[PDB]
RNA sequence: CGAUGUCGGCUCAUCACAUCCUGGGGCUGAAGUAGGUCCCAAGGGUAUGGCUGUUCGCCAUUUAAAGUGGUACGCGAGCUGGGUUUAGAACGUCGUGAGACAGUUCGGUCCCUAUCUGCCGUGGGCGCUGGAGAACUGAGGGGGGCUGCUCCUAGUACGAGAGGACCGGAGUGGACGCAUCACUGGUGUUCGGGUUGUCAUGCCAAUGGCACUGCCCGGUAGCUAAAUGCGGAAGAGAUAAGUGCUGAAAGCAUCUAAGCACGAAACUUGCCCCGAGAUGAGUUCUCCCUGACCCUUUAAGGGUCCUGAAGGAACGUUGAAGACGACGACGUUGAUAGGCCGGGUGUGUAAGCGCAGCGAUGCGUUGAGCUAACCGGUACUAAUGAACCGUGAGGCUUAACCU
RNA sequence: AAUUCCUUGUCGGGUAAGUUCCGACCUGCACGAAUGGCGUAAUGAUGGCCAGGCUGUCUCCACCCGAGACUCAGUGAAAU
RNA sequence: ACACAGGUGGUCAGGUAGAGAAUACCAAGGCGCUUGAGAGAACUCGGGUGAAGGAACUAGGCAAAAUGGUGCCGUAACUUC
RNA sequence: AGGACCGAACCGACUAAUGUUGAAAAAUUAGCGGAUGACUUGUGGCUGGGGGUGAAAGGCCAAUCAAACCGGGAGAUAGCU
């Protein structure tokens, strides 16, 4: 149920070893606006592989 | 286990998820496209394009079961008498996942789904 | 004796004039054709490594490409070894049919089971469930006891627990052969055999026969 | 498919008409019977001139379940409930001259012969 | 797969008679006895029927000397020399399972003509 | 004693061997069958019920057998709570009494989200000395190992008969285990239909909502057992008790001292699975990279430019793979998923119209309409050109070859 | 026997089998007459026992539907 | 102690079905309960279905399943009638 | 007529499961008893601690009861830890 001794810091570190988080790796280019964006996501723009998908 | 097996629970019971889907639906023929998370989009899919394809042949019959279907009488009319021949000669897919990121409240990965032809 | 790689069709039955119905596995056994030959002098022990079906050229890397080359043949959709028993041969470019089992009687097929993904032990291990009435708080399919008290104090290896079920190698021995159709690459095994529909199947003459 | 419990109509005119099985003979741990096979009976209903007497411990052939039979092509035949015959406890011969309703060829077999004979159809 | 739908084809009869679901049938099939190969007919209502190709299978429901017996066919078994339409049934189901629960004039099922 | 929760049951075990069965063997007051006793042997197996809280026991019926013990008389941070051991109440009994009882009786709160060890699974890191993609080897580890009955041998051997074998062979079972879904079934709130009440869609008709999926009847795929395939072995090695051969010490005898042989479910293998973190980090096959200059504290040094491969990752469509990772398939040179088309399957003759009928309803159109996960196809939609990581021939010393 | 230790008394019934139950017997360890005796229709979320029906209580579990559990985003404890 | 499934006296009392203020679906009216998104493992919780068997479970039929309405017919011992 | 019957409200609380660092310092859900009475309920009042009140369980008397709470004697005493 409990701990029965205090876990150190070591072993919290040891612990949150793997709680890091992973960069996106890289963004893509949308051909036609040129800008940035997740890969097979619209931009901000409302770009997606060139051509225009969203009014704004 | 889920081996084979077809249709997303989407946390809800049956008739929610019957529900659901006939208000996203008719907000998805009603709009020609709509923001909405995506795997209701990916399940959306197969509730919309059916209809289009149902609509393509105008029948009493295929009226009523698009209107069992859907409920909404100015939703039927709209698959009936625009997307039905608007898609005529389109041999399904009538509808378009583009994925847009991240809701604000719960992180969310969105999409628009909209008609095809719609632009 | 050495064995082919064939792939799981599915399962249908044959019936017999004398009035049987055979449940009989379905094996599609494509050419295997062979890559590589082992040997005592460059790897210690004698085997063939052949290779069945297709796959895509823009799937082969140039490891797999090359090595395919080297053999002489097109790309499989896999590599698999055979060891060879004594005063066995086969070249490098063989192609080998299933018309190899149109003698023997009874083969072991050897695939991936079905993975039934992290599995309670009651189906795992088929334990016994507790009661589901009579009081028993929260404890319907849970394991019971795993130990003792302080003498071992600790839980043994090999202690049946809840965990990944199927998705790992079965070899199912001494299916009969019901029918081999060089024609069509078929060879109809009497029973079931592990795996999906679709996936790879080792078949060899039986060992024990 | 009998088991400890199961309570069996009785295909014969030995007197029982209510027979309950006790235990499912040959081999340990052993769950059910199907037809043909023996097991322990206890006589919970005759009529009142019989050979058997209720109460009686005895013998018993299973000889049609309503979980019914395979046959090699893979058909079933199944019956509407259980049924057996009555057999004495050494001889395991019928104890009744007479089989009502039909039985089946899985009865076909020098043990149950007579059964077989006195059968008026054999599925 | 084609390949099973082919193993299946080779293997099917050619000759099974359109019946449905009510539809009372004399099926002969073949018992070994001894060394002699006899026909038994079983006629009874068709309660049940399975299309699987191949795999189809049909329940016949019958009261043979009081008991009430069902008989699932496998019918493109060897085993089953024939089937015979005796009675065409009038029913509105696929599956008559209710019938287990009835005896004579309740059990009765009316003759679809026409 | 600043708490180590009792009996029994359940679940799950694990070890011992003083062995219940199965296996081997000696003696027998062992003819055979069946026994008795002792020795070896722990591989596997080793009841369900009635009564009682029971353990036990008795009984009923099985079984090859229903072993004996250790494990906090294994197992309550796993369950129960019948017994026991709080408070209520009663009886017998004791006591003037309060109350009490190795008496009885009825009733009577069982907490803990797991940090560490352990265990079952499943990943991430680095290592394995250039990197990468595969296929392996097999140190080692684990799983498995049970048995009935019938027939043949043969009514033979044995026996006065009654009875009735060893050895050997064949078949068919029980329990258990693995796999699987072709069958038989279950399920199948994602399919079809029936139907009750009610509300709504303006109304009729037709539908939808809600009522446990409203209640039901069926049922696809998947998953499944009760379904059906398969398994335990054979063989080999070394042995146990035991049986011997030859054979002295000990002129004989002696299974032993030298030598030689046989000998069991035990052991090592043989069968299945894991498995090179096997840091002792192994092998084989294939693939990739063949540029410049600076630097000083000059060495397995650091730097800049150019270069960025094999491959990997990421992303996306996903899977009979899966908690997540992982693993597999596919990404336009594409069937990966959805849709679409055809089929199948299931349900059971839709709607509309017509006719018959006073009407409910029936008949016809019509085996109609609808039909999930299935099958076969189909680029209609979505799987993007990229970018990212990963480099640029890979240390030293010896030895052997090559020139 | 809400009372009986011996005791699972004995006999009978019920069950295949019944330390419980029911009916008796009387050897009342240690019932007994208003701290009432013995009966008693009706009543009882009362105690015991039996039977029919019913059933996942069980043989022996399977599948399914939902809420968690699991992953992501936000907030963010506790005993020890 | 909380924007806490608890407790808090009185009045009002629509429709269809219904005996009903039960219950179901609705009206007027008021709400969706102040974390969501996915996934669709074990296991837990609350439910549905279940072959054959049917209390073999267990201390005990605990829990489930079952019965269930109105009219009518009919209804035992016993009884304080 | 009835401390009559079945059954909502209302009053209770027999079983079960959950919950047991709870939604809750006693509840939830499914069942369950009473439901014209020795009923239930609002408002106000009275009974005060060796006292009350008790269809009696040592029950209850402000989450406290074999002698309430609060303050005081008081830094009781503690051969104990
Ligand atoms: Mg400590
Ligand atoms: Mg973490
Ligand atoms: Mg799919
Ligand atoms: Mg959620
Ligand atoms: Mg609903
Ligand atoms: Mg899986
Ligand atoms: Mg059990
Ligand atoms: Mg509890
Ligand atoms: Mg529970
Ligand atoms: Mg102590
Ligand atoms: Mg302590
Ligand atoms: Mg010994
Ligand atoms: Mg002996
Ligand atoms: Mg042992
Ligand atoms: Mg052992
Ligand atoms: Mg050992
Ligand atoms: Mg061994
Ligand atoms: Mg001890
Ligand atoms: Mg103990
Ligand atoms: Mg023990
Ligand atoms: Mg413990
Ligand atoms: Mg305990
Ligand atoms: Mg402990
Ligand atoms: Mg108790
Ligand atoms: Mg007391
Ligand atoms: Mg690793
Ligand atoms: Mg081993
Ligand atoms: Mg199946
Ligand atoms: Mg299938
Ligand atoms: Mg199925
Ligand atoms: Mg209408
Ligand atoms: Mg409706
Ligand atoms: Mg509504
Ligand atoms: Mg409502
Ligand atoms: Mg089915
Ligand atoms: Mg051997
Ligand atoms: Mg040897
Ligand atoms: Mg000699
Ligand atoms: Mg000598
Ligand atoms: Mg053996
Ligand atoms: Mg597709
Ligand atoms: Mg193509
Ligand atoms: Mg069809
Ligand atoms: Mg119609
Ligand atoms: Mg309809
Ligand atoms: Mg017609
Ligand atoms: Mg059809
Ligand atoms: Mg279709
Ligand atoms: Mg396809
Ligand atoms: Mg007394
Ligand atoms: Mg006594
Ligand atoms: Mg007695
Ligand atoms: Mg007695
Ligand atoms: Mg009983
Ligand atoms: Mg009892
Ligand atoms: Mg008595
Ligand atoms: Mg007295
Ligand atoms: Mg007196
Ligand atoms: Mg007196
Ligand atoms: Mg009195
Ligand atoms: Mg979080
Ligand atoms: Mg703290
Ligand atoms: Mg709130
Ligand atoms: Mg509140
Ligand atoms: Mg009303
Ligand atoms: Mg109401
Ligand atoms: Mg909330
Ligand atoms: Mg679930
Ligand atoms: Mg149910
Ligand atoms: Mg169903
Ligand atoms: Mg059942
Ligand atoms: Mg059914
Ligand atoms: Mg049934
Ligand atoms: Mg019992
Ligand atoms: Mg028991
Ligand atoms: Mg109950
Ligand atoms: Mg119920
Ligand atoms: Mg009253
Ligand atoms: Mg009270
Ligand atoms: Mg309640
Ligand atoms: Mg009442
Ligand atoms: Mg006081
Ligand atoms: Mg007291
Ligand atoms: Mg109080
Ligand atoms: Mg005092
Ligand atoms: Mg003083
Ligand atoms: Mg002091």
């Amino acid at each position: 149920a409990v701990q029965q001794n205090k876990p150190t810091r070591s072993k919290r570190g040891m612990r949150r070893s793997h709680d890091a988080l992973t960069a996106v790796t890289s963004l893509s280019v949308d051909k036609t606006s040129g800008e940035k964006h997740l890969r097979h996501h619209i931009t901000a723009d409302g770009y997606y592989r060139g051509r225009k998908v969203i009014a704004k | 286990m889920r081996h084979r097996k077809s249709g997303r629970q989407l946390n809800r019971n049956s008739s929610h998820r019957q529900a659901m889907f006939r208000n996203m639906a008719g907000s998805l023929v009603r709009h020609e496209i709509i923001k909405t998370t995506l795997p209701k989009a990916k399940e959306l899919r197969r509730v919309v394009e059916p209809l289009i394809t149902l609509a393509k042949t105008d029948s009493v019959a295929n009226r009523r079961l698009a209107f069992a279907r859907t409920r909404d009488n100015e939703i039927v009319a709209k698959l009936f008498n625009e997307l039905g021949p608007r898609f005529a000669s389109r041999a399904g897919g009538y509808t378009r996942i583009l994925k847009c990121g991240f809701r604000a409240g719960d992180n969310a990965p969105m999409a628009y789904i909209e008609l095809v032809d719609r632009s | 004796m050495i064995g082919l790689v064939g792939k799981k069709v599915g399962m249908t039955r044959i019936f017999t004039e004398d009035g049987v119905s055979i449940p009989v596995t379905v094996i599609e056994v494509e050419a295997n054709r062979v890559t590589q030959v082992k040997d005592l002098a460059n790897d210690g022990y004698r085997a063939i490594q052949v290779t069945t079906g297709a796959k895509k050229a823009n799937r082969v890397t140039k490891p797999e490409a090359g090595h395919f080359a080297k053999a002489g043949v097109e790309a499989g959709r896999g590599l698999w070894e055979f060891r060879l028993a004594e005063g066995e041969e086969f070249t490098v470019g063989q192609s080998i049919s299933v018309e190899l089992f149109a003698d023997v009687k009874k083969v072991d097929v050897t695939g991936t089971s079905k993975g039934k993904g992290f599995a309670g032990t009651v189906k795992r291990w088929n334990f016994r469930t507790q009661d589901a009435t009579h009081g028993n708080s929260l404890s319907h399919r849970v394991p019971g006891s795993i130990g003792q008290n302080q003498t071992p104090g600790k839980v043994f290896k090999g202690k049946k627990m809840a965990g990944q079920m199927g998705n790992e190698r079965v070899t199912v021995q001494s299916l009969d052969v019901v029918r081999v159709d060089a024609e069509r690459n078929l060879l109809l095994v009497k029973g079931a055999v592990p795996g999906a529909t679709g996936s790879d199947l080792i078949v060899k003459p039986a060992v024990k026969a | 498919m009998i088991q400890e419990q199961t309570m069996l109509n009785v295909a014969d005119n030995s007197g029982a008409r209510r027979v309950m099985c006790i235990k499912v003979l040959g081999g340990s741990h052993r769950r059910y019977a199907g037809v043909g096979d023996i097991i322990k009976i206890t006589i919970k209903e005759a009529i009142p001139r019989g050979k058997v007497k209720k109460g009686d411990v005895l013998k018993a052939v299973v000889v049609r379940t309503k979980k019914g039979v395979r046959r090699p092509d893979g058909s079933v035949i199944r019956f509407d409930g259980n049924a057996c015959v009555l057999l004495n406890n050494n001889s395991e011969q019928p104890i009744g001259t007479r089989i009502f309703g039909p039985v089946t060829r899985e009865l076909r077999s020098e043990k149950f012969m007579k059964i077989i004979s006195l059968a008026p159809e054999v599925l | 797969s084609n390949i099973i739908k082919q193993l299946e084809q080779e293997q099917m009869k050619q000759d099974v008679p359109s019946f449905r679901p009510g539809d009372t049938v004399e099926v002969k099939v073949w018992v070994v006895e001894g060394s002699k190969k006899r026909l038994q007919a079983f006629e009874g209502v068709v309660i049940a029927i399975r299309n699987r190709g191949l795999h189809s299978a049909f329940t016949v429901r019958k009261i043979s000397n009081g008991e009430g017996v069902e008989r699932v066919f496998q019918t493109h078994s060897p085993v089953v020399d024939s089937i015979s339409v005796k009675r065409r049934g009038a029913v509105r189901k696929a599956k008559l399972y209710y019938l287990r629960e009835r005896t004579g004039k309740a059990a009765r099922i009316k003759e679809r003509l026409n």
